[PDB]
């Protein structure tokens, strides 16, 4: 039960029949029965900064004036 | 249209209602609105009291004042509200308790005068001791103050009594009492009262913390730190003064196992 | 492997106060709980914990004494006030980690080479 | 839907304008930033962006392993007049700097600990003597239970204590440790005192220190050298190099400014001066 | 309840959670988390202290901050015996978990030892 | 079949549970159950506090002796409980209440000893002055003594000082309390606790009133008086004696109208 | 069924009672 | 023939773009011929505690007298 993923190309080798091109993919297998022994995958997510930048609780609208 | 503005607002939790003319809108913290332990989040197993308006209403703890030598001010939930009516009982009452707030910072001036104001909203705001001999050693009862609130201040004085110390918080306002710089604060839920603008300050804070379910007493939540960004200047005068005042609202607050009270030494 | 010091003691008058200072190597709090054991020979007065507070002093000085902890500097000291011609004893710091007994002088692992302190009759 | 490794907002092409719209007017009294994006407050060509936030992932900024502490052992000749000095460790990332302040930013976390151990050893007395491969004890006491009192008690029999056996000069040892929190995340700042003083009582018996609690409280670390006494006194350093993994932050805060002095938030004196001279008007 | 069948009673055993003064008197058990218990034909009773702590476990040591409370008993009325009856009498303890009672991270105990 | 035993019970309320195994069940006064108050017969207009399990649990008042000349017992509603953790609280945080109860009155004895306590519930129980020379005039800090409770006596005595009476109650038993036959009280909700046969009292109370919701502090509900209707004799003793205990409590309680605390002249 | 990485019983909620019914009366003498 | 089986997880990786989220498997291949010499799979049982806890051979219904 192999997980194969994917890879953000960098430098392409001047190769497209193998590397560089065709998408370029790793596998990874876990090897012990606890998920803090498991590698750290990376693929993370990522979110909307308004949670620290719009706390407001009226809806902002970056083209009407601020205090109506 | 019909004049919903956003300076022009209501504020109402059970048997108290604040307005104001002059805001800047109101700040909900991290995006989070109070609401009560879901059962799924739920720790402890009894019978949990939600006392709702009983304890759900705006407390005006005392006034301070604001001249130009002012250096700062901070309070501590659910510190400051340990002496407010049921909110007040029902916590000495028990071991453990979530709560929200709604801190209604007000401070009004006029045309005339000029300044900011930083209402700071800092979750676990830790503060840092007096003396360079003992560290972590302030006591108990200066570390809650309560309503009168503790005092920023413009230099660091270590004690030198060793025979019987202070123990007490010694925050000098440019590190926010922590050693951080005050100009990164601004990463807390905050709003500033410039004079010109708004006349008052709004921050709802939800129950924030590594716990479900903690004890008051023992556990502060939110800090509440108001220190000044601009000086308070009035016309050619040399002693100006206008006051703060501050009325923070618990929410969505319940409490979980009923004991005997809880008498701590205040003093 | 801590290793204790006993510094900062010696001679006073009656009714005054002297304090004591306990520095220790490493990693000191490390083996924990740190310990105030005077006596000519052998007898506790305060004992203390690394974490949280924890305060507890023996009945026969309760409320004169008080035991701190400087995790910055690594030293323990020991505020003594009031003194009586009773408290010219040989005093000593002590530790083990093992979070309970500080009712066992021979429950220790660690101790340091002391200090004697005078109280003087002068009045 | 967004990942880390995603091609940030591409910039539109915009032009002049007169207009009754306001980008560059707001009011940081809302406590609101303002969102303005390049094609606001000049005009910009169109821009097909190619930079992503893959490495500032929380996961990322953590992904290294950090130096969290030093503990000293030897291995002294038989007829030495003190003891086998064997380390005990309060397990704790406070003790230095580094991994301590990244670890400030954060009000509150959870992460899988995972732990090296890069041993170094030598003699130390002026004496051609001979030490073979020396083999080293790495041992796991938890909160509460015995922790060793010489360097060969029953103790380190271990039978339920996770230790590690590490063979001098081979790759360095590594274990990994879940969240072992007993909240449902670690609390690298607490307001508060464990203990709450009352009024029936004495101030001795309801004093507790500001700050600390059981919260970062999780043992120590035992570690000696397996081997018996030698003719040749032959210290050791054992470094432990710790890296948080899966990695999740509550509530920001600013960095600490200046310099640390021990496990609370507190400061010294003198070195309160985070910042230098430079003129107001000078580039 | 370890006593003849002629002698009754009535009994507060209480459970108060921590952080607070340490019940003396009845008054201020009786404030808390308690079962007033008969003595009769069913001999025993059962009092069940349910989970209620700030933590999702606790230090199985002697800590404050994750401290447990405090277990008291107490007389609701009294014990009454009539005459030719032994004026005293005793009453036997036992402690166990309930279904939702677990526990983590093994360790080494400290009630045994091999010296030498 | 099971076992199900009308001397077998068990009362629960909160983080409150009574036992017994000797009782003649349980008496509903009047039939009614404690109930909130209905939208259909509410009065008051703001919201409603209700505290459930925080004022919803069994409280023991003091305990009293009873010998063979011992006279009788009086305790009033909600006065005794006006000193019980948070139902005391918000009792006096607030202007209206309305509160049921479940007075569990224990008595145990043993198969040696004999007689009876005619536990009553008065609904509005009126006691009788002291004097001939002042009508209605019995002085408040004696009308609610509290959990220590009142007592009744055997014979009427006069206060014949009109310097500075004593303004309380002399009720002689034989009259309630309120000049009416006390064989005849059997008509208000009660049990007789007969020692031979069970060994506790249990009377859910509802509320009762002329009106909806009510104050407090200012009136009181539901009367318990108990009087020992036969003599405890035991063996061939000249001074038996066994303890009385009372644990009533509230149960759908609510309250309307927070204020400031009430600080009442006890004394 | 039951394996060891289950969760445990969860917790039902009850209200006030007054009933025939005897939880907290038992009689260690059962063994049970 | 290997052996792939789920792990519960702990701290989940601000991902389910492969960790966290979707159950995470781990492989196990067994290299010896011996029983004995075969890894602990953890994946126990769990039982009543009726074999200790009522060892009565009536049975017991929580809510009636004990003894009747
Ligand atoms: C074989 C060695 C086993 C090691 C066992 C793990 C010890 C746990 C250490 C956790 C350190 C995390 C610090 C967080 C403290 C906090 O912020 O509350």
């Amino acid at each position: 039960g192999a997980q194969v993923s994917s890879q953000k190309v960098g430098a392409h080798e001047n190769s497209n029949r193998a590397y560089g091109g065709s998408t370029i993919n790793y596998t990874t297998i876990n090897y012990y029965r606890d998920s803090a022994s498991n590698a750290a995958s990376k693929q993370d997510f990522s979110q909307d900064p308004s949670k620290f930048t719009e706390p407001i609780k009226d809806v902002l609208i970056k083209t009407a004036p601020m205090l109506n | 249209a019909c004049g919903y503005s956003d300076r022009v607002l209501q504020l109402t939790l059970g048997n108290s209602t604040i307005t104001t003319q002059e805001a800047a809108n109101s700040v909900v913290a991290y995006g989070r609105w109070p609401e009560y332990l879901r059962d799924s989040e739920a720790n402890p197993v009894d019978q949990p009291t939600e006392p709702d308006v009983a304890a759900c209403r705006f407390y005006t703890l005392d006034t301070v004042s604001w001249t130009k030598e002012s250096r700062g001010w901070w309070w501590k939930l659910p510190d400051a509200l340990r002496d407010m009516g049921l909110f007040g009982q029902n916590m000495y009452y028990h071991y453990l308790g979530r709560s929200g707030y709604t801190v209604h910072v007000q401070c009004n001036a006029s045309k005339f005068h000029q300044g900011a104001l930083g209402v700071f909203a800092v979750p676990e705001m830790c503060l840092a001791g007096d003396s360079n001999t003992t560290t972590m050693h302030t006591s108990y009862q200066n570390a809650n103050p309560g309503e009168k609130g503790g005092t920023f201040t413009g230099t660091f004085t270590p004690d030198n009594n060793q025979t019987s110390p202070a123990r007490r918080f010694c925050p000098v306002d440019y590190l926010l009492g922590n050693g951080t710089l005050l100009g990164n604060a601004f990463v807390f839920p905050h709003q500033i009262i410039n004079l010109r603008t708004n006349n008052c300050a709004t921050l709802v804070l939800p129950y924030v913390n590594s716990l479900s379910i903690d004890s008051m007493v023992k556990h502060n939540n939110w800090g509440i730190a108001i220190l000044p960004l601009a000086p308070l200047n009035f016309a050619s005068e040399s002693s100006p003064e206008i006051p703060i005042t501050l009325t923070i609202a618990p929410m969505c607050c319940e409490f979980n196992g009923l004991r005997n009270i809880t008498l701590p030494r205040l003093q | 492997q801590v290793q204790l010091q006993e510094s900062g003691g010696g001679s006073v008058q009656a009714g005054g106060s002297l304090t004591l200072s306990c520095a220790a190597s490493g990693i000191t709090y490390c083996m924990g709980w740190y310990r105030q054991v005077r006596g000519k020979e052998r007898e506790g007065v305060a004992f203390i914990k690394t974490n949280d507070g924890t305060t507890d002093y023996a009945d026969s000085v309760k409320g004169r004494f008080t035991i701190s902890q400087n995790h910055a500097t690594k030293t323990v000291y020991l505020q003594m006030n009031s003194l009586k011609p009773e408290d010219t004893a040989a005093y000593y710091c002590a530790a083990t980690w093992r979070w309970s007994c500080p009712l066992d002088p021979e429950g220790y692992q660690y101790w340091g080479q002391g200090t004697q302190v005078t109280v003087s009759s002068h009045h | 839907a967004a990942t880390s490794r995603d091609a940030l907002p591409n910039t539109e092409a915009s032009g002049p304008t007169h207009s009754k719209e306001i980008p560059a007017l707001t009011a940081v009294e809302t406590g609101a930033t303002n969102p303005l994006v390049p094609s606001d407050t000049v005009q910009t060509r169109h821009v097909v962006q190619h930079r992503s936030r893959s490495e500032s992932s929380i996961e990322s900024f953590f992904a290294r392993g950090a130096c969290v502490t030093i503990m000293t052992v030897d291995n002294p000749a038989s007829t030495t007049n003190k003891d086998k000095l064997f380390a005990v460790w309060k397990i704790t990332y406070k003790d230095t700097v580094q991994l301590r302040r990244k670890l400030e930013f954060f009000t509150y976390s959870r992460f899988d600990m995972e732990l090296t151990f890069v041993v170094t050893a030598n003699f130390t007395e002026t004496n051609n003597g001979h030490a073979l491969n020396q083999v080293y004890q790495i041992m796991y006491v938890p909160p509460g239970a015995p922790v060793p009192e010489k360097w060969d008690d029953y103790t380190w029999q271990t039978s339920s204590n996770p230790s590690i056996f590490y063979t001098y000069g081979t790759a360095p040892a590594r274990i990994s440790v879940p969240y072992v929190g007993i909240s449902n995340a670690y609390s690298h700042f607490y307001d508060g005192f464990s203990k709450v003083p009352l009024k029936d009582q004495s101030a001795a018996l309801g004093d507790s220190l500001y700050g600390a609690a059981s919260l970062n409280d999780f043992g120590i670390l035992a570690v000696r050298v397996v081997n018996d006494h030698n003719p040749t006194k032959v210290t050791s350093k054992i470094r432990v190099y710790l890296k948080p993994k899966h990695i999740r932050v509550w509530c920001p805060r600013p960095p600490r400014a200046v310099a640390y002095y021990g496990p609370g938030v507190d400061y010294k004196d003198g070195t309160l001066t985070p910042l230098s001279t430079k003129d107001l008007t000078t580039y | 309840f370890c006593g003849s069948m002629m002698a009754t009673g009535k009994l507060l055993v209480s459970y108060a959670p921590p952080g607070a003064d340490p019940p003396k008197k009845r008054k201020e058990a009786m404030l808390g988390t308690h079962v007033i218990w008969d003595i009769g034909l069913q001999s025993s009773c059962t009092m069940v202290v349910p989970w209620i702590s700030n933590t999702t476990y606790r230090q199985t040591i002697d800590d404050s901050f994750t401290e447990g409370g405090y277990i008291s008993v107490f007389y609701q009325t009294r014990i009454v015996v009539p005459l030719s009856t032994p004026r005293e009498m005793d009453i036997l303890g036992f402690v166990s978990a309930c279904n939702d009672f677990s526990v983590r991270l093994l360790r080494d105990t400290t009630h045994i030892e091999q010296k030498a």
